Protein backbone atom coordinates (compact mmCIF):
# COMPACT_ATOMS: atom_id res chain seq x y z
CA UNK A 1 0.00 0.00 0.00
CA UNK A 2 3.00 2.36 -0.76
CA UNK A 3 2.59 4.44 -3.33
CA UNK A 4 4.42 7.33 -2.18
CA UNK A 5 7.76 6.35 -4.58
CA UNK A 6 7.70 5.20 -8.21
CA UNK A 7 10.57 3.94 -10.15
CA UNK A 8 13.16 6.21 -11.60
CA UNK A 9 13.33 5.25 -15.01
CA UNK A 10 10.61 2.54 -14.90
CA UNK A 11 7.44 3.77 -15.07
CA UNK A 12 5.96 5.54 -18.23
CA UNK A 13 5.07 9.13 -17.30
CA UNK A 14 2.18 11.36 -19.46
CA UNK A 15 1.82 15.14 -19.88
CA UNK A 16 -1.78 16.80 -18.99
CA UNK A 17 -3.12 18.83 -21.71
CA UNK A 18 -1.33 21.69 -21.89
CA UNK A 19 1.46 20.53 -20.20
CA UNK A 20 5.05 22.71 -20.57
CA UNK A 21 7.80 21.41 -22.84
CA UNK A 22 10.99 21.19 -20.03
CA UNK A 23 11.19 21.49 -16.15
CA UNK A 24 7.31 20.15 -15.05
CA UNK A 25 6.27 19.93 -11.82
CA UNK A 26 4.61 16.65 -10.59
CA UNK A 27 1.44 17.61 -10.82
CA UNK A 28 1.10 18.45 -14.22
CA UNK A 29 2.40 14.70 -15.74
CA UNK A 30 0.54 11.89 -15.07
CA UNK A 31 2.62 8.95 -13.59
CA UNK A 32 1.55 5.30 -14.36
CA UNK A 33 0.84 2.82 -12.07
CA UNK A 34 2.00 -0.69 -12.60
CA UNK A 35 1.17 -2.28 -9.62
CA UNK A 36 -1.85 -4.88 -10.98
CA UNK A 37 1.08 -6.79 -11.48
CA UNK A 38 2.16 -7.69 -8.33
CA UNK A 39 1.48 -11.15 -7.89
CA UNK A 40 3.57 -12.67 -10.98
CA UNK A 41 6.55 -9.69 -11.13
CA UNK A 42 8.81 -8.72 -8.61
CA UNK A 43 8.84 -5.31 -7.32
CA UNK A 44 11.00 -3.07 -9.77
CA UNK A 45 12.50 -1.00 -7.02
CA UNK A 46 13.81 -4.26 -4.98
CA UNK A 47 15.98 -7.52 -5.38
CA UNK A 48 15.04 -10.32 -6.74
CA UNK A 49 16.40 -12.59 -4.21
CA UNK A 50 19.29 -13.28 -2.11
CA UNK A 51 21.93 -15.90 -3.10
CA UNK A 52 24.44 -17.69 -0.70
CA UNK A 53 27.59 -16.17 -1.08
CA UNK A 54 30.08 -19.23 0.15
CA UNK A 55 30.51 -22.35 1.09
CA UNK A 56 29.77 -22.44 5.62
CA UNK A 57 32.46 -24.44 7.70
CA UNK A 58 32.71 -24.92 11.33
CA UNK A 59 35.54 -21.55 10.93
CA UNK A 60 33.34 -19.99 8.14
CA UNK A 61 29.60 -18.36 8.86
CA UNK A 62 26.82 -18.65 5.43
CA UNK A 63 26.95 -15.46 3.91
CA UNK A 64 24.10 -14.26 1.81
CA UNK A 65 24.45 -11.88 -1.42
CA UNK A 66 21.55 -9.69 -2.75
CA UNK A 67 20.26 -10.39 -6.52
CA UNK A 68 19.86 -7.07 -8.22
CA UNK A 69 19.51 -8.23 -11.46
CA UNK A 70 18.05 -11.92 -12.44
CA UNK A 71 18.06 -12.68 -16.18
CA UNK A 72 15.65 -15.52 -16.58
CA UNK A 73 15.51 -19.33 -14.83
CA UNK A 74 13.74 -22.27 -16.15
CA UNK A 75 10.47 -21.84 -14.62
CA UNK A 76 9.90 -17.85 -14.73
CA UNK A 77 6.47 -16.48 -14.72
CA UNK A 78 6.35 -12.98 -15.62
CA UNK A 79 3.82 -10.68 -17.51
CA UNK A 80 4.29 -7.78 -20.04
CA UNK A 81 3.21 -4.47 -19.22
CA UNK A 82 -0.30 -2.97 -19.73
CA UNK A 83 -1.98 -1.23 -21.96
CA UNK A 84 -3.30 2.46 -22.36
CA UNK A 85 -5.08 5.05 -24.01
CA UNK A 86 -2.32 7.16 -24.35
CA UNK A 87 -0.25 4.46 -25.04
CA UNK A 88 1.70 2.51 -28.54
CA UNK A 89 -0.40 0.26 -29.90
CA UNK A 90 2.46 -2.19 -31.08
CA UNK A 91 5.89 -2.06 -32.62
CA UNK A 92 8.51 -3.45 -34.90
CA UNK A 93 10.63 -6.46 -34.00
CA UNK A 94 14.15 -5.51 -35.16
CA UNK A 95 15.02 -8.09 -37.94
CA UNK A 96 17.47 -10.43 -36.09
CA UNK A 97 19.10 -13.47 -35.35
CA UNK A 98 17.13 -13.92 -32.13
CA UNK A 99 15.14 -12.35 -29.74
CA UNK A 100 13.66 -13.46 -26.69
CA UNK A 101 10.18 -12.41 -26.15
CA UNK A 102 9.78 -9.86 -28.63
CA UNK A 103 7.12 -7.89 -26.63
CA UNK A 104 7.52 -4.15 -26.95
CA UNK B 1 28.74 -20.12 -29.85
CA UNK B 2 31.85 -20.81 -32.00
CA UNK B 3 29.74 -20.39 -35.62
CA UNK B 4 27.05 -21.98 -37.78
CA UNK B 5 23.89 -23.41 -38.13
CA UNK B 6 23.09 -25.94 -35.16
CA UNK B 7 21.53 -29.29 -35.74
CA UNK B 8 19.93 -31.87 -33.56
CA UNK B 9 20.97 -34.26 -36.46
CA UNK B 10 23.33 -32.72 -38.45
CA UNK B 11 24.76 -35.05 -41.30
CA UNK B 12 26.17 -38.04 -40.54
CA UNK B 13 29.75 -39.09 -39.27
CA UNK B 14 31.49 -41.40 -42.31
CA UNK B 15 33.87 -43.80 -40.35
CA UNK B 16 36.17 -45.97 -42.79
CA UNK B 17 38.52 -48.29 -41.51
CA UNK B 18 40.67 -50.68 -43.96
CA UNK B 19 39.54 -54.72 -42.93
CA UNK B 20 42.65 -56.37 -41.42
CA UNK B 21 45.06 -58.72 -43.26
CA UNK B 22 46.38 -61.21 -41.15
CA UNK B 23 50.42 -62.23 -42.05
CA UNK B 24 50.78 -66.21 -42.20
CA UNK B 25 48.99 -68.03 -38.97
CA UNK B 26 50.94 -70.88 -37.19
CA UNK B 27 50.38 -73.99 -38.21
CA UNK B 28 49.50 -75.09 -34.94
CA UNK B 29 46.18 -74.03 -33.50
CA UNK B 30 46.33 -70.99 -30.98
CA UNK B 31 43.91 -69.61 -28.70
CA UNK B 32 45.69 -66.25 -28.60
CA UNK B 33 44.09 -63.62 -30.90
CA UNK B 34 46.37 -62.62 -34.17
CA UNK B 35 48.69 -59.40 -33.65
CA UNK B 36 50.64 -59.77 -37.27
CA UNK B 37 49.11 -58.03 -39.54
CA UNK B 38 50.01 -56.39 -43.20
CA UNK B 39 51.39 -52.89 -43.17
CA UNK B 40 48.55 -51.68 -45.68
CA UNK B 41 46.74 -48.45 -46.81
CA UNK B 42 43.54 -47.68 -49.16
CA UNK B 43 43.36 -44.42 -51.34
CA UNK B 44 40.26 -42.82 -53.24
CA UNK B 45 38.40 -39.84 -53.95
CA UNK B 46 35.56 -38.21 -51.88
CA UNK B 47 32.65 -35.94 -53.72
CA UNK B 48 30.80 -33.60 -51.31
CA UNK B 49 28.20 -31.60 -52.64
CA UNK B 50 26.02 -29.75 -50.99
CA UNK B 51 22.72 -27.69 -52.25
CA UNK B 52 22.49 -24.60 -50.28
CA UNK B 53 19.21 -21.87 -50.65
CA UNK B 54 19.81 -18.48 -50.89
CA UNK B 55 18.32 -15.50 -49.53
CA UNK B 56 18.92 -12.61 -51.99
CA UNK B 57 19.46 -8.69 -51.36
CA UNK B 58 16.25 -6.53 -51.98
CA UNK B 59 18.06 -3.15 -50.41
CA UNK B 60 16.21 -0.03 -51.76
CA UNK B 61 19.21 1.49 -50.39
CA UNK B 62 20.57 4.61 -52.68
CA UNK B 63 24.24 5.11 -52.01
CA UNK B 64 27.34 1.82 -52.61
CA UNK B 65 27.49 -0.52 -50.32
CA UNK B 66 30.47 -2.13 -48.83
CA UNK B 67 31.77 -5.45 -50.76
CA UNK B 68 34.88 -7.82 -50.00
CA UNK B 69 37.28 -6.93 -52.60
CA UNK B 70 41.22 -8.04 -53.33
CA UNK B 71 43.14 -4.80 -53.00
CA UNK B 72 45.08 -3.76 -56.65
CA UNK B 73 48.18 -2.87 -55.16
CA UNK B 74 51.17 -4.74 -56.72
CA UNK B 75 52.54 -7.41 -54.74
CA UNK B 76 55.24 -10.54 -55.10
CA UNK B 77 52.07 -12.76 -54.31
CA UNK B 78 48.34 -12.93 -55.27
CA UNK B 79 45.99 -13.53 -52.06
CA UNK B 80 44.26 -16.91 -51.91
CA UNK B 81 46.64 -18.39 -54.72
CA UNK B 82 49.32 -20.95 -54.82
CA UNK B 83 53.58 -19.98 -53.68
CA UNK B 84 56.23 -20.72 -55.36
CA UNK B 85 57.19 -23.94 -53.99
CA UNK B 86 53.82 -24.47 -54.40
CA UNK B 87 51.78 -24.06 -50.95
CA UNK B 88 48.28 -22.81 -50.86
CA UNK B 89 47.53 -19.79 -48.40
CA UNK B 90 44.54 -17.99 -47.25
CA UNK B 91 46.24 -14.80 -45.99
CA UNK B 92 42.99 -13.28 -44.12
CA UNK B 93 39.53 -14.47 -42.90
CA UNK B 94 36.63 -13.31 -44.33
CA UNK B 95 33.76 -12.96 -42.80
CA UNK B 96 30.51 -12.93 -44.05
CA UNK B 97 28.91 -9.31 -43.26
CA UNK B 98 29.22 -6.77 -45.74
CA UNK B 99 25.67 -6.24 -47.36
CA UNK B 100 23.64 -4.05 -44.62
CA UNK B 101 20.06 -4.22 -43.62
CA UNK B 102 17.72 -1.98 -41.54
CA UNK B 103 17.49 -2.27 -37.89
CA UNK C 1 35.11 7.48 -79.26
CA UNK C 2 33.39 9.54 -76.00
CA UNK C 3 31.62 5.93 -75.10
CA UNK C 4 28.85 4.14 -75.08
CA UNK C 5 26.20 2.62 -77.86
CA UNK C 6 26.72 4.03 -81.63
CA UNK C 7 23.40 3.14 -83.38
CA UNK C 8 22.59 4.18 -86.87
CA UNK C 9 18.72 5.04 -85.20
CA UNK C 10 19.21 5.51 -82.13
CA UNK C 11 16.02 6.98 -79.83
CA UNK C 12 14.59 9.65 -81.23
CA UNK C 13 14.49 13.35 -79.60
CA UNK C 14 12.01 14.51 -77.87
CA UNK C 15 11.08 17.94 -78.63
CA UNK C 16 8.43 19.84 -76.34
CA UNK C 17 7.13 23.30 -76.67
CA UNK C 18 4.42 25.60 -74.81
CA UNK C 19 2.08 27.02 -77.03
CA UNK C 20 1.87 30.96 -78.00
CA UNK C 21 -1.02 32.32 -76.10
CA UNK C 22 -0.92 36.00 -77.54
CA UNK C 23 -2.07 39.01 -75.75
CA UNK C 24 -5.36 41.35 -76.29
CA UNK C 25 -4.95 41.68 -80.35
CA UNK C 26 -5.72 45.67 -81.41
CA UNK C 27 -9.49 46.33 -82.78
CA UNK C 28 -8.24 47.58 -85.99
CA UNK C 29 -6.81 44.62 -88.10
CA UNK C 30 -3.16 44.76 -88.93
CA UNK C 31 -0.68 42.90 -91.69
CA UNK C 32 1.73 42.37 -89.22
CA UNK C 33 2.35 39.44 -86.83
CA UNK C 34 1.70 39.24 -83.21
CA UNK C 35 4.74 40.37 -81.10
CA UNK C 36 3.04 40.31 -77.45
CA UNK C 37 2.55 37.16 -76.21
CA UNK C 38 1.52 36.18 -72.20
CA UNK C 39 4.72 35.31 -70.07
CA UNK C 40 3.94 31.17 -69.18
CA UNK C 41 5.70 28.22 -68.37
CA UNK C 42 4.59 24.68 -67.77
CA UNK C 43 5.34 22.30 -65.31
CA UNK C 44 5.03 18.09 -65.31
CA UNK C 45 6.67 14.29 -64.74
CA UNK C 46 8.60 12.47 -67.21
CA UNK C 47 9.03 8.27 -66.87
CA UNK C 48 12.19 6.83 -68.59
CA UNK C 49 12.42 2.99 -68.38
CA UNK C 50 14.95 0.71 -70.52
CA UNK C 51 14.88 -2.52 -70.40
CA UNK C 52 18.54 -3.94 -70.28
CA UNK C 53 20.45 -7.39 -71.18
CA UNK C 54 22.31 -8.53 -69.07
CA UNK C 55 25.81 -10.88 -69.98
CA UNK C 56 26.61 -12.85 -67.00
CA UNK C 57 30.22 -13.71 -65.59
CA UNK C 58 30.77 -17.20 -65.79
CA UNK C 59 34.48 -17.08 -64.52
CA UNK C 60 36.78 -20.19 -63.59
CA UNK C 61 38.81 -17.71 -61.31
CA UNK C 62 39.87 -19.02 -58.03
CA UNK C 63 41.11 -16.06 -56.33
CA UNK C 64 38.51 -13.08 -55.30
CA UNK C 65 38.02 -10.59 -58.00
CA UNK C 66 38.49 -6.85 -57.38
CA UNK C 67 34.81 -5.10 -56.87
CA UNK C 68 33.25 -1.71 -55.88
CA UNK C 69 33.28 -0.83 -52.98
CA UNK C 70 32.56 2.28 -50.22
CA UNK C 71 35.75 2.39 -48.45
CA UNK C 72 34.52 2.28 -44.67
CA UNK C 73 36.74 4.93 -42.92
CA UNK C 74 34.30 7.74 -40.88
CA UNK C 75 33.97 10.84 -42.83
CA UNK C 76 31.86 14.13 -42.31
CA UNK C 77 29.44 12.80 -45.39
CA UNK C 78 27.88 9.70 -47.38
CA UNK C 79 29.58 9.31 -50.14
CA UNK C 80 26.81 9.54 -53.33
CA UNK C 81 24.35 11.17 -50.70
CA UNK C 82 23.03 14.75 -49.49
CA UNK C 83 25.04 17.25 -48.22
CA UNK C 84 23.76 19.87 -45.28
CA UNK C 85 22.35 21.92 -47.46
CA UNK C 86 20.45 19.15 -49.62
CA UNK C 87 23.20 19.04 -52.45
CA UNK C 88 23.46 15.80 -53.94
CA UNK C 89 27.06 15.07 -55.26
CA UNK C 90 28.94 12.45 -56.92
CA UNK C 91 32.63 11.62 -55.11
CA UNK C 92 34.04 10.45 -57.87
CA UNK C 93 34.00 9.00 -61.77
CA UNK C 94 33.11 5.01 -61.71
CA UNK C 95 34.43 2.93 -64.23
CA UNK C 96 32.30 -0.17 -65.40
CA UNK C 97 35.59 -2.42 -65.83
CA UNK C 98 36.22 -4.55 -62.56
CA UNK C 99 35.34 -8.19 -63.35
CA UNK C 100 38.11 -9.49 -65.36
CA UNK C 101 38.34 -12.21 -68.39
CA UNK C 102 40.85 -13.68 -70.18
CA UNK C 103 42.44 -12.21 -73.41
Amino acid sequence: GEDRFFPLSGSLIFGKQGTGRDNVDADKVMITNEEEIKTTNPVATESYGQVATNHQSAQAQAQTGWVQNQGILPGMVWQDRDVYLQGPIWAKIPHTDGNFHPSP
Amino acid sequence: LMGGFGMKHPPPQILIKNTPVPADPPTAFNKDKLNSFITQYSTGQVSVEIEWELQKENSKRWNPEIQYTSNYYKSNNVEFAVNTEGVYSEPRPIGTRYLTRNL
